[PDB]
RNA sequence: AGCUUAUCACCCCGGAGGUUUAUCCGGGAUGGGGUCUUAUGGCUGGAAGAGGCCAGCACUGCUGGCUCCGGUGGCUUGUGACGGCCUGAAAAUCCACAGGAAGGAAUAGUUUUCAUGCCAGGUCGUACUGCUCCAAG
RNA sequence: GAUGGGGAAGCUCCGUGGCCUGAUUUUAUGCAGGCCACCAUCGAAAGGGAAUCCGGUUAAGAUUCCGGAACCUGG
RNA sequence: AUGGUGAAAGCCAGCUGGUGG
């Protein structure tokens, strides 16, 4: 054959450029993005920077050839148009005066499904399992979002439905085995089909929103994880045979609106199960009720709250310096005691754990050997030196370990 | 440098039409109603847009279900196809005469001003027949006009017309002064 | 070696300017818009 | 706080609470979960596999070095006194007379033993070279300055000894001349005149031939001289850069001769160059040749020391990268298998080797032990080395005006 | 393919003749000291196992040797370096130079104009005859 | 020689965009900015052009087949 | 007629003697 060109094969065309996949695209960076979201693509590393380009030394990113080669083909980039095309009619329509006719066309428009897009990146259920983990994390998270002018309420609201969905389900399932509290909220841990899914529930307090991130990228995959919940629920609730979607619960709505409302029904295998059984448990104002009932409710026990009108109780909550009445029949407990309840699996006793005490940690549940390197080859040499740099904060972290943890006992 | 054909010629188009002299009968135009009273004549006739194809099926499929399971007055609407539109002129039917100022062929309008002069039925000119259409559900229309006004709206109508002869007929009277385009 | 594979995530390059220049664009624009309100008060 | 952000284990401060309701709430979820967000499809996703071998098992399972005794451990002489640096040392054949020689002009022999001073004779003149002469009871020595070599017998031996080589100087009566009356009051024996100044210098183990080097002569760099005969030759006219050493071969009739970035071994007699080396180093400073021919070693400025096996390939089969200095003498014990090596931080190793060759295999090298005790003085550190004959002792010169013996 | 091999061209001292067949060079020469572009010269491997020159016997091949060492005295070719007369093509393709944005560290920091190793390299023309090719004394 | 065009009723004649960057583009998921200058194609089996040499093979083939040994483009 | 086809400069020695062609 003729002389062929110094590079214009292997990484040159197994890798497309993001702005040359743009232009082959046809489509705006923000519809890429999303589609990219969608599918999940990501950007991959050439085995030679300079051979995937034609010697080019500038940064950029590569992406897969074959992905995008597919994903040029989906039908997501018809739906994409024809909005784009309804949007721009409707524009034209408010433009014209013509008020009725954009209500007309705006109520007779239907938005695209990313079902198939599940049924694609997911074929398989445990999978769809394993990756819930930042779909949880997100929906969690934006549940607790007030609403505000880059995300409507519907969404918010949408969201925390889906939350307590989910909570509901594992309640009544009981499937939790582990539980932590940290600093930016709750991490809690399910053994879904055996995936240990874990999720982070925040903190309930007023959210703070800094306008420096962008909501868009933000609320395009939490599109897609409110779909792929939505789909893991549904699913879930079949296989368990209980009724979906569950009908919400309005007295119960009056009162508090908590993890109580939104009853599901039909149509202790685990210690964790187990624990507290036929218990029940009343918890002051002070203690946070959404992060205390959830457990409760999963253990089988009952909660009695303090809200229960704006005793039989064998154990209360109460985090106040100085207890009031102080009744026999109710055990004051910490919720320190409960989360190490539920940590160790077993009923610890309580009496370490009595209102004013001290509360004690909380740990989650999860020149003769020189002389013989003077000759060792360069490669060897250096991954020697970086093994042992490496090593060294290993070292550094077993020792303080037990420094502080023994200095300052002494004081 | 160079700019597309069609602009330069478009482009061109305008400073020939801007240095040629015209005639009086052309040139009427563009000497158009103030923004105030055709904004008041425009929010006037958005009480009177004619019945969409949308809302006119809407009401035949209501009219049909409710004689399925077993005296409306007069529609009122403004009169806008300017072959309906000459038809009511000349006949001393309209009240009302709106005429666009950028109608492609200049030749299809000259006459209609002068002739609702002739007939003095009141007539005013606005920019744009784009305005007009918008307000007619259609892309163009050149011309719009009030044949029916409810009673509720008379007087409104009255003043406005009242208000369009001073505004138009009165000081651009002298319209059919020296030829306009003098501009160097 | 008996290395176990994986995968793994390459640091995004120039995320601190692609946040700091944001960040002060944002504020800019903050700043400016109140800007507009302030001068539509001599129409 | 001061860190830049991505650049951190953690993203919080972490801080004690007494109690869960009063744990406030986090004010950098949202940013945190934003990122992540962004990584989940723009960070570059690649597949890597996480090394867990233990460092332990890099370590070779080389032999006890104590096994290999003895070697050289701690000094027991030191000789000093002299104005100006050592620049060269030299050994007499028995391991007895050992030469110093500096660059001020003062040259000492002291005794192995009690270190005492038995004889002594004398910035653009300084002594570059002393060699003794490989010959048994010759007591010819050899001193290279400035653009001249001198040959000198001192009165250590005697007059009947010493009129054995002055005999071979006779025999003869760049080209040679006659000493000069301070000179031959100053028991010299004769002179050299090279083209340009000499900076090496080298004798033959037959003790009549030996080579020298004279630096920016490009054609001249190197010539070859017969004291016998006061003959002037060169196995090469011409290179690609100037000539930095040159040496002879223990049993063979080749010179070899090292250049900046190639050593060639010229053959004396049928002047052809039989090998070239192609050093993994940059730059040679000097080379010696074992004395059996089967490994050729050498030193270069860039802290490399090259292993030469002139049976496997032309490249180095191994390389030593340990010195933190440029290497300035590396030489082959005469009986033992063990090599020195020295460089400018004042370190001088040993290393045992196995020069078994009743097989095609490899000799196996291992390090025995470090040296120190050359302070550096202006950046330079060890200056020249010499082996004992018979026994595992070494003599090393320092640039501090010092040279030290180090004894098992 | 590795050594070896440089007319020309260029570098350091110098301070008032060298040189071609044919007049060319200098106040920076005569001279001394060096570098480089490898045109084809010698070595080896390829490579004597190839081919050729002989002897012997088989009765369808084999066995033994030689295939070496030179010289300069006319035709020829390729190239190099000089010197006479008015500017003698275009494109494809490889390399370098000014450049400093970009990227480079602790269970592999970045790269592989370095070395070795692996795979693939399509279609047509292709026999014969034949304006153009080689020419001993 | 088509091509941007122009005569001829007429077969017909004259005329000689692909690259890079961005957190996804602040009234909220409709794209922003920067680089350079022109006109395809055909037309050389004596021009440029990357690469193979020795021995043998026939009824016609080889620098293609074989025996032996290298060279050039690309990943 | 209609519609097509084909092609001696120079330089060396003492105007005299010389070299290059």
């Amino acid at each position: 054959m003729r002389i062929k060109k110094k590079n214009t094969r292997g990484n040159a065309r197994n890798f497309i450029t993001r702005s040359q996949a743009v232009r082959k695209l046809q489509v705006s960076l923000a519809d890429f993005r999303r589609l990219c979201i969608f599918k999940g693509i990501y950007p991959r590393e050439p085995r030679n920077k300079k051979k995937a380009n034609k010697g080019s030394t500038a940064p950029t990113t590569f992406y897969y050839a074959k992905d995008i080669q597919y994903l040029m083909h989906e039908p997501v980039l018809a739906k994409f148009r024809e909005h784009k095309t309804f949007a721009r009619k409707l524009t034209r329509a408010l433009g014209r005066g013509e008020v009725s006719s954009a209500k007309r066309l705006e109520e007779n428009r239907d938005s695209y499904t990313l079902d198939h897009i599940i049924k694609e990146r997911y074929p398989s259920f445990p999978d769809a399992i394993r990756d819930i983990d930042d779909a949880l994390n997100m929906l969690f998270l934006f549940s607790n979002l007030p609403s505000t002018n880059q995300v409507s309420s519907k969404i918010i609201n949408d969201a925390q439905k889906i939350c307590n969905q989910w909570l509901a389900y594992v309640a009544k399932e009981r499937l939790v085995r582990k539980v932590f509290v940290s600093i930016k909220g709750v991490y809690y841990q399910a053994n879904i089909k055996g995936e240990e899914v874990r999720w982070l529930v925040p903190f309930k307090f007023p959210e703070n929103i800094p306008s420096d991130v962008d909501f868009r990228i933000m609320l395009t995959f939490l599109e897609f994880y409110s779909t792929l919940l939505h789909f893991v629920l549904y699913k879930l609730y079949t296989d368990s045979g209980l009724i979906y979607p569950p009908k919400l619960d309005l007295k119960k709505d009056k009162i508090i609106s908590g993890l109580s409302s939104y009853i599901l029904e039909s149509r202790y295998d685990s210690p964790v199960a187990s624990l507290f059984s036929a218990f029940v448990f009343y918890v002051s104002r002070e203690v946070p009720i959404d992060i205390l009932e959830f457990l409760i409710l999963s253990c089988g026990g009952n909660v009695i709250s303090e809200a229960a009108m704006d005793s039989k109780v064998t154990h209360q909550i109460v985090d106040r310096p100085v207890l009031k009445n102080k009744v026999a029949g109710r055990t004051y407990i910490q919720p320190q005691w409960i989360f190490d309840c539920i940590n160790k699996g077993e009923l610890v006793p309580a009496n370490k754990y009595l209102p004013g005490e001290a509360l004690p940690p909380h740990l989650s549940p999860w020149e003769e050997k020189k002389l013989k390197m003077i000759m060792m080859s360069n490669k060897q040499k250096k991954l020697y030196k970086k093994m042992k740099y490496s090593n060294a904060k290993k070292e550094e972290q077993a020792e303080n370990l037990k420094k502080k943890k023994k200095q300052i006992a002494k004081q | 440098v160079k700019w597309p054909e069609y602009v330069r010629v478009q482009r061109q188009k305008k400073i020939l039409s801007i240095r040629l002299k015209v005639p009086p009968t052309i040139a009427q135009f563009q000497y158009t109603l103030d923004r105030n009273t055709a904004a008041e004549t425009f929010k006037l006739f958005n009480k009177y847009r004619p019945e969409t194809a949308a809302e006119k099926k809407e009401r035949l499929t209501k009219e049909a279900a409710a004689v399925a399971e077993g005296a409306s007055p007069k529609p009122y609407a403004v009169k806008y196809g300017l072959n309906h539109v000459v038809a009511l002129i000349e006949n001393k039917k309209a009240k009302l005469v709106l005429i666009a100022n950028d109608v492609d062929p200049i030749e299809l309008v000259v006459f209609l001003p002068a002739l609702c002069k002739k007939m003095g039925v009141p007539y005013a000119i606005v920019k744009g027949k784009a305005r007009l259409g918008t307000l007619v559900n259609q892309k163009t229309s050149a011309v719009a006009a009030l044949t029916e006004v409810r009673a509720e709206d008379e007087a409104a109508l009255a003043k406005l017309v009242s208000t369009i002869d001073a505004n138009f007929a009165d000081k651009y009277d002298e319209v059919k002064k020296h030829w306009g385009g003098g501009i160097l | 070696l008996n290395s176990n594979p994986e995968i793994l995530l390459r640091k995004r390059r120039n995320a601190d300017r692609t946040r700091i220049e944001r960040q002060e664009l944002a504020k800019k624009k903050r700043e400016e818009q109140i800007k507009k309100k302030r001068s539509n008060k001599n129409k | 706080e001061n860190t830049e952000y991505s650049e951190r284990e953690r993203n919080f401060i972490p801080q004690k609470y007494s109690a869960l309701r009063k744990v406030p709430g986090y004010g950098e979820s949202i940013r945190e979960r934003f990122e992540r967000s962004l990584d989940l499809y723009l960070a570059p996703r690649v597949r890597k596999n996480k090394l867990n071998i233990d460092p332990n098992s890099l370590i070779p399972e080389l032999p006890s070095p104590k096994d290999l005794r003895p070697f050289p451990i701690r000094c027991s002489t030191i000789y000093a006194g002299h104005k100006g640096k050592v620049r060269t040392l030299s050994i007499d054949p028995s391991g007895l007379w050992l030469a110093t020689g500096s660059d001020d002009g003062t040259v000492r022999v002291w005794e192995i033993l009690t270190g005492r001073e038995v004889y002594r004779t004398t910035p653009d003149y300084h002594i570059e070279c002393i060699e003794w002469n490989p010959d048994a009871n010759n007591g010819i020595l050899a001193v290279a300055v400035g653009e001249n070599i001198h040959l000198i017998v001192p009165p250590i031996f005697g007059y009947d000894i010493e009129n054995n080589g002055k005999t071979k100087i006779e025999d003869g009566f760049a080209q040679w001349n006659k000493p000069s009356q301070k000179q031959l009051e100053k028991d010299i024996c004769i002179t050299i005149s090279c083209k340009k100044t000499v900076k090496k210098l080298s004798w033959h183990r037959k003790g009549d031939y030996f080579v020298t080097v004279q630096p920016d002569s490009g054609n001249t760099s190197v010539l070859i001289h017969q004291v016998s005969k006061h003959l002037t030759q060169s196995p090469f006219k011409k290179s690609k850069g100037i000539i930095m050493d040159a040496k002879f071969h223990p049993f063979k009739p080749q010179l070899f001769v090292c250049s900046q970035r190639y050593v060639r071994i010229y053959d004396l007699s049928q002047q052809i160059l039989v090998k070239k080396l192609l050093p993994g180093a940059r730059w040679l400073s000097k080379i010696d040749i074992h004395p059996r021919g089967d490994n050729l070693i050498a030193s270069s400025f860039d802290k490399r020391v090259l292993w030469h096996d002139l049976d496997l390939a032309s490249t180095p089969y191994k390389t030593l990268r340990y010195h933190e200095k440029a290497v300035r003498s590396v030489n082959f014990h005469k009986k033992l298998p063990l090599f020195s090596s020295a460089a400018d931080d004042g370190t001088i190793h040993v290393f045992h080797a196995t020069v078994y060759d009743d097989m095609m295999k490899n000799p196996m090298i291992v390090p025995l032990k470090k040296l120190t005790g050359h302070k550096v003085i202006n950046s330079l550190g060890v200056l020249d080395a010499i082996w004992h004959p018979r026994e595992a002792w070494l003599f090393s010169a320092g640039a501090d005006n010092t040279a030290r013996l180090w004894t098992t």
